[PDB]
């Protein structure tokens, strides 16, 4: 059938109608981002011909293509190492969480490491590691930063985000209670910090419920980590296709060098050897080109992930739809096999309510405009509230600035202004 | 080591900021007679912020620092003549 | 290192030069037993021709 | 099935009708000794870039 | 060692040009690497055979060089887009993106010309010489809480003050720096303190 | 429309198979790019009368 683009909503737009929300909920969402691939380095001389001096002579006679391929592989490995270093190692000082865990009332025992583990990881990190699941010259070089070092990097980032907040990435570490940090993060999206100090228990309960739901989704759904699994499968398929290309004659008598050398006379033998060599060289060139394209894509993704980390973990960014759907409050990076997982903590308001709005009001002929509010009304009385949370307040002169008379603005309504 | 074994450098039980990446956390450096040592690389200092919900750290002074960073924008634009390159 | 770098002055860092590979020493010929022996004894050393 | 590598004993079993075995790739994994009827594994000896 | 990226790009381009000129002087499975000695010392059939062999070899080398140049040009275009957006967001305006215009709080940037590249001079604002104080979420004097409008409620042990979030500046707690909302019976960490009325 | 040419091409390995895989990947990439660029909202809205 015809695909549906979603629901069919009809917003009842009106010049004197506004919808200010009265409640909110914290929703923690994940975002998988690959950082690096497996470090591969195929030997050109060993992959083109094995145990044959005539092959080596002919290959060094064809030029220095093997040197170019080795240089390209070394550059790819260096680029992957640089990406892995620049993504995780953002802070030059490892921090540690204190023994007492009194972070305002939140439960951070699901992302912080525990001493009862030889790898020094967390429960979510262990689930992520458990979810994702030499021959003729190819080798897999191990990465520079081991899994334990990446885990310690993530632990230091979490400690800096919890204790210091965002000052650990813009200078020295400045200790601050988690409640004050959350209030200052709330005061940067429009909502006033007074709603957090009055509903801290509800916010903590919603955060714990979101963490539990994320854990349940990561434990149940096996297709969550799709990007990393797809990258690993693509790399494995590329390696398998590169290895299986040796079982091809490329228009020759056979595919084994020793058989051709022992069955054919030297001129025809070297002819078939040249054919096999140029075939395998074309195969290796296409493989190196595909690997370079994939490495460029992975480097772009790693730069994006590093920017996202430096802008959402080490601070607060007001970029819409950049770190989780909704008002970005904070985020928590998590280790992953050849990847990184961000726990974007967002602020999504809900349970809105219709209200009658107005641009301004003039009490004694002079118009009064709200500083950082909106003139809502429930039919009888007029009040000023915030732009992202309903909070009825008396319309006073301390929150509304006067400028001119109510003679040109369209939408003026008569109302009294209380004077303290 | 994990990537093989290192022949020509002694393995010490220290941890400094390494400069020569060897592999799998191993790093070599010419440091004291002086020779090449093989130690596990460190991740920085071991600072531990004494977090408590009763205190805050407010800075009193500031130092203006000018940080530089280079970024390539263009290359050397070239153009080869195929007929003459392949056949002179 | 100075040879593969084409320079007499080499800075710090890692540098790959060549590919080490263990070379074999001897060969091993493996073939099944000799059971279906051709009856050549009764041909040359026959009782009647 | 010519080649080179370390010939060591393995744990896999071969039915008395099969021959040299393969793997997920196109390389010879194991071979059947045609002399003592023993299961031998082929592993290429260690190689790497210095 | 500071000018590394531009020097690395220049060295890569020079090495690519050198290896291309070297591959032009390769055999590619022929008897020589010069066309004149092949066309002058061989019969026309073998001559054109060696000529087409050398042509195929040089064409493969040129295609590999062109592919490498295209990949490097794509990488340089990505780097140039990054440099352009950094220029636009740091020099032409103050950016609030953490760790974008230098490590620390961004103040201003001064671009500088460079051979096949651009050099920035991001001025960063990093605090130092910090000191810990006693903090609290809010205070309540007339049975009603007083949350700070823009500042941090600090105290040197005895007297409470309000200061900026990035610079220590103790000020008298007045009604112009704090707002009243609700009672001081729901917030945890409330402390008793009087407020000075102007 | 040739069988001998098909066999001679299959003798050259599985190159065009990887080519078709890359083409399918490019198609899926274009599809997901269009989806992430245009189909960002999960609810179609309508303008008031
Ligand atoms: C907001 O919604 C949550 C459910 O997510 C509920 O528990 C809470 O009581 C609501 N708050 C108000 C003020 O209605
Ligand atoms: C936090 O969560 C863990 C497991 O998710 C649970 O065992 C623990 O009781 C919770 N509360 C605290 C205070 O740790
Ligand atoms: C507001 O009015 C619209 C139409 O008049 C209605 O559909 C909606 O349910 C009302 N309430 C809210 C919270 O939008
Ligand atoms: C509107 O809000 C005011 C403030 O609480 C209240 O006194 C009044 O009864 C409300 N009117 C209606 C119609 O809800
Ligand atoms: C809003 O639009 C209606 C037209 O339906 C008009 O009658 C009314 O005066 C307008 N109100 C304002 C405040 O512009
Ligand atoms: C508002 O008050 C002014 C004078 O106080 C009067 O001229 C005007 O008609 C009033 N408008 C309404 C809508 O009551
Ligand atoms: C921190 O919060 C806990 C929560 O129960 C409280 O008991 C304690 O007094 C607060 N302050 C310190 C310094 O622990
Ligand atoms: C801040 O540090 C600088 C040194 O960089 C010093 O000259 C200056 O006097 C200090 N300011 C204060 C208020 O201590
Ligand atoms: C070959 O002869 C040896 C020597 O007795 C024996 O051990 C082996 O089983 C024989 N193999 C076959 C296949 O007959
Ligand atoms: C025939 O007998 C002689 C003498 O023993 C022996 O040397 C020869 O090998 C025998 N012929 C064959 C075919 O075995
Ligand atoms: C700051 O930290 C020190 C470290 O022990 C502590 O003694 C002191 O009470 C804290 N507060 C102030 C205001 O110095
Ligand atoms: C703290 O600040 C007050 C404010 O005037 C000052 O009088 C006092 O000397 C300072 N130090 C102590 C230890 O109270
Ligand atoms: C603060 O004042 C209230 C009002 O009498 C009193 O009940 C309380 O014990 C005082 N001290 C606190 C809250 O630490």
């Amino acid at each position: 059938y015809t695909m549906s683009l979603g629901a069919e909503n009809s917003v009842a737009y009106s010049n004197n109608s506004i919808a200010i929300p009265t409640n909110f909920t914290i929703s923690v969402t994940t975002e998988i981002l690959p950082v690096s691939m497996t470090k591969t380095s195929v030997d050109c001389t060993m992959y083109i011909c094995g145990d044959s001096t005539e092959c080596s002579n002919l290959l060094l006679q064809y030029g220095s293509f093997c040197t170019q391929l080795n240089r390209a592989l070394t550059g790819i490995a260096v680029e992957q190492d640089k990406n892995t270093q620049e993504v995780f190692a953002q802070v030059k000082q490892i921090y540690k969480t204190p023994p007492i865990k009194d972070f305002g009332g939140f439960n951070f025992s699901q992302i912080l490491p525990d001493p009862s583990k030889p790898s020094k990881r967390s429960f979510i990190e262990d689930l992520l590691f458990n979810k994702v699941t030499k021959f003729n010259g190819l080798t897999v070089l191990p990465p520079l930063l081991t899994d334990e070092m990446i885990a310690q990097y993530t632990s230091a980032l979490l400690a800096g985000t919890i204790t210091s907040g965002w000052t650990f990435g813009a200078g020295a570490a400045l200790q601050i209670p988690f409640a004050m940090q959350m209030a200052y993060r709330f005061n940067g999206i429009g909502v006033t910090q007074n709603v957090l100090y009055e509903n801290q228990k509800l916010i903590a309960n919603q955060f714990n419920s979101a963490i539990g739901k994320i854990q349940d989704s990561l434990s149940s759904t096996a297709s969550a980590l799709g990007k990393l699994q797809d990258v690993v499968n693509q790399n494995a398929q590329a390696l398998n296709t590169l290895v299986k290309q040796l079982s091809s004659n490329f228009g020759a008598i056979s595919s084994v060098l020793n058989d051709i050398l022992s069955r054919l006379d030297p001129p025809e033998a070297e002819v078939q050897i040249d054919r096999l060599i140029t075939g395998r060289l074309q195969s290796l060139q296409t493989y190196v080109t595909q690997q370079l394209i994939r490495a460029a894509e992975i480097r772009a993704s790693a730069n994006l992930a590093a920017t996202k980390m430096s802008e959402c973990v080490l601070g607060q960014s007001k970029r819409v739809d950049f770190c989780g759907k909704g008002y970005h409050l904070m985020s928590f990076p998590q280790s992953a096999p050849h990847g990184v997982v961000f726990l974007h903590v967002t602020y999504v308001p809900a349970q809105e309510k219709n209200f009658t709005t107005a641009p301004a009001i003039c009490h004694d002929g002079k118009a009064h405009f709200p500083r950082e509010g909106v003139f809502v009304s429930n039919g009888t009385h007029w009040f000023v509230t915030q732009r992202n949370f309903y909070e009825p307040q008396i319309i006073t002169t301390d929150n509304t600035f006067v400028s001119g008379n109510c003679d040109v603005v369209i939408g003026i309504v008569n109302n009294t202004v209380y004077d303290p | 080591t994990r990537a093989g074994c290192l022949i020509g450098a002694e393995h010490v039980n220290n941890s400094y900021e390494c400069d020569i990446p060897i592999g799998a956390g191993i790093c070599a450096s010419y440091q004291t007679s002086q020779s090449i040592i093989a130690y596990t690389m460190s991740l920085g200092a071991e600072n531990s912020v004494a977090y408590s919900n009763n205190s805050i750290a407010i800075p009193t002074n500031f130092t203006i620092s000018v940080t530089t960073e280079i970024l390539p924008v263009s290359m050397t634009k070239t153009s080869v003549d195929c007929t003459m390159y392949i056949c002179g | 290192t100075k040879c593969t770098l084409k320079s007499f002055t080499v800075e710090k860092g890692i540098y790959q030069t060549s590919n080490f590979r263990v070379q074999p020493t001897e060969s091993i010929v493996r073939f099944p037993n000799i059971t279906n022996l051709c009856p050549f004894g009764e041909v040359f050393n026959a009782t009647r021709f | 099935l010519t080649g080179t590598g370390v010939l060591t004993e393995s744990n896999k079993k071969f039915l008395p009708f099969q021959q040299f075995g393969r793997d997920i790739a196109d390389t010879t994994d194991a071979v059947r000794d045609p002399q003592t009827l023993e299961i031998l594994d082929i592993t290429p000896c260690s190689f790497g870039g210095v």
